[PDB]
Order: structure tokens, then sequence, then C-alpha cells
RNA sequence: AGCGUGUGCCUACCCUACGCCGGCAGGCGCGGGUAACCCGUUGAACCCCAUUCGUGAUGGGGAUCGGGGAUUGCAAUUAUUCCCCAUGAACGAGGAAUUCCCAGUAAGUGCGGGUCAUAAGCUUGCGUUGAUUAAGUCCCUGCCCUUUGUACACACCGCCCG
């Protein structure tokens, strides 16, 4: 495995947990309260979820040259039920993603990229690749 | 596993116990779903279960948070009554007390004789809507 | 409206703030609190311009005897926001054809003049 | 001089017309042409808008 | 009709019913457990994941949407 | 895959349309085994061509019905794949054989047409073509499964299996079987 | 993913990536772009999926109303609109009737353009996912083909008896 080698769900699942063990990520004190998207029906069932998003994003950046919060809000953004009106896109929160981006920096997984947008760092690139291997290794099944 | 309660009361409403807590709570006037969901998360409960389950302990703990939400990392924007006016509150009205304040507010602008008030009094509409074709039955 | 009890006795606090306190600031410090729509209107209104009106209010507040109501002050500014400076006055509030006359109680605060002069007429189905 | 005589004209239907005919209704504002539809129908050949499908 | 009311917490005796029955059925999903007992559906679920323990029941597909379980692994 | 072209994982070979005449608008694969009940499929242009279409897919298509469900083939393919698995657990066999059987058993042999008849319009017993027999059967079973599934906890894959199995050996438990017998009974009178 | 779109404009003004603050709504600082250069490998949405729910108008549904946050505008009160909470309706499949339709077609599903300061439940295309079903005929309906009848010819929605 390149991270590209591992399936997205298991990769994210494994990394997100690894982050949880590490114990040092950092977390707008909120996270108990927050929905994550105006579109959103209820907050996240796994109140633990902050880690999962972080993993998801780290993987998301590693794939691509550089990304920023607006893109993430939309990615997270689902369809919002206008009620009487037909449903439409609504890019998902900007505080969570930003905080995610800021926090990741602390670990050095990602760093400000040139010309705007955060890019993965070689430190992160190394870190993701390492867990990617661990996941591949676990088993067949 | 275990059993008990079916049928528990919190502050002046009867709450079906069979039901899931978050949903179970939402009988209480002023506890909508986004509410009750966040209250419970604050109140430390295994989210995974039925209102009929849980302890007398956890219950007071839900109520205590429910009527002092601000004091528990619940933001004001999550709240029913921001900006009171009469006291410049923030607040989150609950239970029998929502019907109450609803009455107050309607009275207020009926005293003052404002057109909205008048509308409520005749039992028409107060947002800008056309009244020619609908709300007829 | 000056002394122990005399007149006073209707109270009303606006936003935790008291009418004693209300009646003493600047409209500045009032809109600061909470109201948000009314405050933006006055800021943007601004430059502001119901100037003469506000002087017409104080004027007739003066000439009014010493006990009661008095004469009133007319206007077409439906979009005006009631602020403590106004309270106790009497406003002729136009609706299209009529000027409805309304004393502004302290409760109204933050509301728009238009909300107290109904334009339309209830209506009719049977009759 | 007559300070009296105008209220905002910056925006809305009232801020524009037909360069051809004054009409403030059914106005083609795309590509900066600013012709009312009725006129645009009559002038679309001289402007260079031709029927193909 | 069809009004369904469900026992939403374990009653001992209903715990016994579960392990001493379900080996009977060839097909078991949420619905089976619900109809044949009077299980919540929510507490059906938890009984399925538990049953798959080291199984009374055996997985043949738990498509997100659906578990589909068979009888235990007998003769 | 290279040895024999099985189904999701099921063999086409050795399934025999146990019913002369029907033979052949039920399309298994007198060579045509594929992999998935989904295809670009252009059946519509010609009147016949539909027969070419694999019966499995034909069944899957009928599955995605009701305005909301239109165009959800992925959903149907998913349901079909599950149903075959449930059917297999229930009787071994080839569930595809089970499917074929239900189809063979359900097509109304005889039917009725609303012949003008003067007044008190009577109905004329007529025999029914094999294309119709196939077309009608697949409806019946799908409408059967869909109708059952709707207010019950049970899933379409399951209800489909139940409709398919009961029909494969005509249990008459099935909605479809009862419907077919009703249509046929009507055909016989009238005459 | 695709049709399309933009400022430097007949007279006031653009599309906006990216940092920060805010739960949101949004606020704020930048910097490019007369564009096949930039917004935008339009990283859309259905969908697919690992969970929860469990057949309860319930978590289906989002009406109505209350309070509150913000955006457009000089001015929004008769809600322009948006959000946040709360209040959480009818509706559990639709009689008489009746529209439209043959292959990327019906249907689901998002997007962009027009309106536009602000405002989409609209219209007007576009791609995406994509069937069932006649494969014909003149029965009903509508219109034109002969032959034929007609006291009709403002033409059957026409011209008749006490």
């Amino acid at each position: 495995v390149t991270v590209k080698d591992v399936n997205q769900q298991e990769f994210v699942r494994a990394l997100a947990a690894f982050l949880k063990k590490s114990g040092k990520l950092k977390v707008p004190e909120w996270v108990d309260t927050v929905k994550l998207a105006k579109h959103k029906e209820l907050a996240p069932y796994d109140e633990n979820w902050f880690y999962t998003r972080a993993a998801s994003t780290a993987r998301h950046l590693y794939l691509r040259g550089g990304a920023g919060v607006g893109s993430m809000t939309k990615i997270y953004g689902g369809r919002q039920r206008n009620g009487v009106m037909p449903s439409h896109f609504s890019r998902g929160s900007k505080s969570v993603a930003r905080r995610v981006l800021q926090a990741l920096e602390g670990l050095k997984m990602v760093e400000k990229d040139q010309d705007w947008g955060r890019k993965l760092t070689p430190q992160g690139q190394r870190d993701l690749d390492r867990i990617a291997g661990q996941v591949a290794a676990a088993k067949k099944k | 596993p275990e059993k008990f309660q079916h049928i528990l009361r919190v502050l002046n409403t009867n709450i079906d116990g069979r039901r899931k807590i978050a949903f179970a709570i939402t009988a209480i006037k002023g506890v909508g779903r986004r509410y009750a969901h966040v209250v419970l998360r604050k109140a430390d409960i295994d989210l995974t279960k039925r209102a009929g389950e849980l302890t007398e302990d956890e219950v007071e703990r839900v109520i205590t948070i429910m009527q002092n939400p601000r004091q528990y990392k619940i933001p004001d924007w999550f709240l029913n009554r921001q900006k009171d006016v009469k006291d410049g509150k923030y607040s989150q009205v609950l239970a029998n007390g929502l019907d109450n304040k609803l009455r107050e507010d309607l009275e207020r602008l009926k005293k003052i004789r404002a057109h909205r008030g008048l509308r409520h009094f005749w039992g028409l509409r107060v947002r800008g809507q056309h009244t020619k074709t609908t709300g007829r039955r | 409206v000056e002394q122990k009890k005399k007149r006073t006795f209707r109270k009303f606090t606006y936003r935790g703030v008291d009418l004693d306190q209300l009646l003493d600031m600047s409209y500045e410090q009032l809109m600061q609190l909470y109201s948000a729509r009314q405050r933006r209107r006055l800021s943007r209104g601004l430059r502001r311009k119901q100037h003469s009106l506000l002087k017409r209010l104080r004027k007739a507040k003066k000439e009014a005897p010493p006990m009661e109501k008095p004469e009133v002050v007319k206007t077409h500014l439906r979009d005006m926001i009631i602020l403590p400076e106004m309270v106790g006055s009497m406003v002729g509030v136009y609706n299209g054809k009529t000027f409805n006359q309304v004393e502004i109680k302290p409760e109204m605060i933050g509301h728009y003049l238009g909300e107290f002069s109904i334009t339309y007429k209830p209506v009719k189905h049977g009759r | 001089q007559q300070l009296y005589w105008s209220h905002p004209r910056k925006f809305g239907q009232g801020s524009r017309s037909c360069r051809v005919c004054s009409n403030r209704h059914g106005l083609i504002r795309k590509y900066g042409l600013n012709m009312c539809r009725q006129c645009f129908r009559q002038y679309a050949k001289d402007i260079g808008f031709i029927k193909l499908d | 009709r069809d009004k369904l009311n469900n026992l939403v917490l374990f009653d001992k005796a209903t715990y016994d019913k579960l392990c001493k029955e379900v080996p009977n059925y060839k097909l078991i999903t949420p619905a089976v457990v619900s109809e044949r007992l009077k299980i919540r559906g929510s507490l059906a679920r938890a009984a399925l994941q538990e049953l798959l323990s080291k199984g009374l029941i055996k997985l043949v597909s738990k498509h997100r949407a659906q578990v589909i379980y068979t009888r235990n692994t007998k003769g | 895959t290279p040895d024999i072209k099985l189904f999701g994982k099921w063999s086409t070979d050795d399934v025999q349309i146990n019913d002369i005449s029907l033979q052949d608008y039920i399309a298994v694969k007198e060579k045509y085994a594929k992999y998935l009940p989904h295809s670009a499929g252009r059946y519509a242009a010609k009147r016949f061509r539909k027969a070419q279409c694999p019966i499995v897919e034909r069944l899957t298509n009928s599955m995605m019905m009701h305005g909301r469900n239109n165009g959800k083939k992925l959903m149907t393919v998913r349901i079909v794949k599950h149903a075959f698995e449930i059917i297999h657990l229930l009787t071994g066999e080839n569930p595809l054989q089970v499917l074929v059987n239900a189809i063979i058993n359900s097509g109304p042999r005889e039917d009725s047409t609303r012949i003008g008849r003067a007044g008190t319009v009577r109905r004329q017993a007529v025999d029914v073509s094999p294309l119709r027999r196939v077309n009608q059967a697949i409806w019946l079973l799908c409408t059967g499964a869909r109708e059952a599934a709707f207010r019950n906890i049970k899933t379409i894959a399951e209800c489909l299996a139940d409709e398919l199995i009961n029909a494969a050996k005509g249990s008459s438990n099935s909605y479809a079987i009862k419907k077919k017998d009703e249509l046929e009974r009507v055909a016989k009178s009238n005459r």
C-alpha cells in the first residue's frame, strides 16, 4: 500500500482510531453540541467523530494538490430539505473543517500550500503511508 | 436486559418510557429533536437505548441541563428564546411554560394593538401571506 | 413623572436594562442591545433624518399641560423603530388613507411604527 | 434646483428600459443588449441573431 | 389492522426463549425475531449481533440493509 | 469466470425450461450466462427483441416500480442478488431455476377479453400467447412481492424469495398464483 | 459530470478560489480573471456504502405559529429572502373525472441560464440514474380521403310539432 492501495472505509477507519490513541489532536471544546452542517438533521451519532473527519480530510488532501474549507463544506454538505421547495446542495460547516485543518497542522500532517489551499506534508505523507500498510497487513477477508 | 419503568414524568409532562430517550423526551413542550438530542449528549447517557431504561439519577441530570443549557456548553443559538427583551435574556423556555410565553407574546402586541396582534385576535395570519385563496375550511 | 411613586408605576425593563436606565442613554447605547433589525435600520437610516420628527416629539411633549396626553405628532415613516427616546409620546401613524393615533408604551420597544397601524380591513365572507 | 423630483433609480425594473422603446417590461438584459423582447424579435436579424434550430 | 406492539427490554424468560428457539428457524432476520417473539426491532437487532456471538446463527449476507441469517450448522 | 460463465455465482447450464412453448422467451442462456442482471440493453426498438433479454434482468427491471423506484436498477440488482441467495438457502437448487419455474407456473394459459357483446357486454375466453404469459408472470410475481413487503418488516429480497419459492412449486400461498388462477377461471366461463 | 456564466458595463457595478472569527446564517482580509488562462481535472446530486431506526403520521411529513440571529436596499412594516430554536398540521394512496407518453423514452435526480438590488415552489435547457409497455389500429376522440343523404349554408353549437 500507497494510501491509494487501501479501501477508503477501512483506511479512514483505521487512521481515525490511530489518531484517537495518539491522544493529541485538539478540539473546539464544542463537538458535543455541533451539527457539522446546516443541512444536517441531527449531529453525529458518534460524538467521537471528530477523529473520523480528521482522518477523512487527511486522506482527502493527500490525494490532491491542495484543498480548502469551502471545498470540504460542500463535500460534507449534503442535500437540504427545503420543505415545500425542492432540495439543494448546502456545503457543510466551515468551523469544523477549519479547526480540522488547523489541528492537523499542529501534528504537521498538512501545511499551508502555495497559492492557497492546504497540502499534505511529507511528514503526513509518511504517516498515512505507514498506517495504510498496517491496514493492508491486517488481513485478507 | 433487566426491566423496568414504562411511564415516567418530567416537569409536568408524562413521557412514554418504551420510547427512545431523545425521541421520548420530545413530548415535552419546547423539547424538539435537535434539543433533546443535544441535551442527552451533554447529560452523559449511553445513547444506544429506551427512556423506560436509565436511572432516576440520569433523569434529574437531563432536567438540570435542560433548564440551564447555557451552563453546559450548549450555545445560545441553539435556544428558543434569545434576546428576551423583558430581561435581555437569552432563555430556553420549557414544558408548560412554552404555552405560557406564547400567550404573553400574543397579548403583548394585542395590548399595543399592532396589526399582527389584531390578526391573531381575529384568527387570521401575521406573516405576509395572501389571504384570498387559502386557509379557508 | 418625577418623585416618589407619583405617576411612575408601570415599570418595564427592556433587555435586562431598566427604563430608568433606558430613558438615560443615548439611542446609540440602546440599539446596542438587542433588537437587531431595528438597530440596523437606524444605523443604515443614519445620516439619520427623522430628525425633525424627533424635535416635533419633544416639542409637543413640552407644550402638553402637566397631566396626561396632549396633541400628537403626525408621520408617514412606517419603517421607524421605536426607541426609548420616543416613549410616552403620541404618534399619528399613516396607513395609506388614515393616520391612526397611538401612544407608545415602553413595551413596544424595538418594534416598527407600522406594526401599530393596521393597513388592511379584516374583510368578509358572509355579512 | 427642485430638490423635489427624484427618488432612487439605481436598480430594479425602474432603473432600466429598452434602448429601442422605453418599455420597462420583458427586457432582454443578457449579453448587454438591453432590448425588450418584442423589439428584439424585430431587430434580431440586424443585431446578428439568426435562426438555426 | 396490523397494530404491532413490542417488548423493548429483556425479560430473562425471553432471553431463554431466544437461545432455545432461534436454532429452530432456517431464516432469521429482524422481522422474524419480531413476529415470532414480540421483540422491539431495535432489540431484535442487538439480538442478531449477539446471536452471531460464536453463532447460534450464521451470516450469509449482512448487506447494509440486510443481515440474512441461516440455521446454526447442524446435520 | 474463465471456467464457466456463472451468475453472480450461479450456473446457467443445467437449467431447463420445464414447460414446452414457454421455452424461449424465458431467456437463460442456451448460451447467455452472464455475470450481472444489468446491461445497456436495447430491447425496445423491435416488438420481439425483449425475449432475448435474460429473464433474470427482466425480473430485475420489473422490480423497480413505483414512481419513486423508477430507474433504481442498482437497487434492483442488489435485491435480485440477495433474493437468489435466500432462495438457495431455502432449497438448494439453482435459484435461477427456481425463478424460471415460478415464471413458467404463473403465466395465465387461458384468459378473457372484453368482447363488445351488445349491451350486457360479455367476455370471450381466449388462449394467451407465450410472450404475454411470460410478461404477465413477471408482473404478477413482482407486484406480489412489492405488495406484501410494503407494510411489513420484511424486505423485498425476502418477499421476492417467498413469492418465487411458493410459485416455483405452486403453493398457491402466493399472491401471483392466486391471481393467475383467478384470471384463468374467468377465461373458462365466458366460453 | 454536463449545457451554460462572468468584471473593467448607456452611467452603477462582477464572478470569486484561498487565511482568520462565528454553531449557523454569515462576517472579515486577500489575490487572479475580458476567460480554452480564472472561479472549475465544474471532485454535483441521485446513487453506492458501514451504521441507526423497526414498521408507531414514528425518525414518514414539514404545515402553521412564537422568539431570536443575519443578508439586500435609503426605506422590508404586509414575513424579499436565509438561518437557529421552538410549536410538530393535514396527509397512512385519492371518487366522478382526466393529461401525456415508444427509447436515453416515461420516471427519479441535481446543475446552469432568464427574471434579478434582494428574492424560485416558475419557466427554460442541460447532464446523471434509467425502466415497464403497443409495435399496432380506427373503437372512442380529433382532422382530412372517396361514395352517399341533407328543409343545413352565421353551415348540427345548424334547420321542428301541439
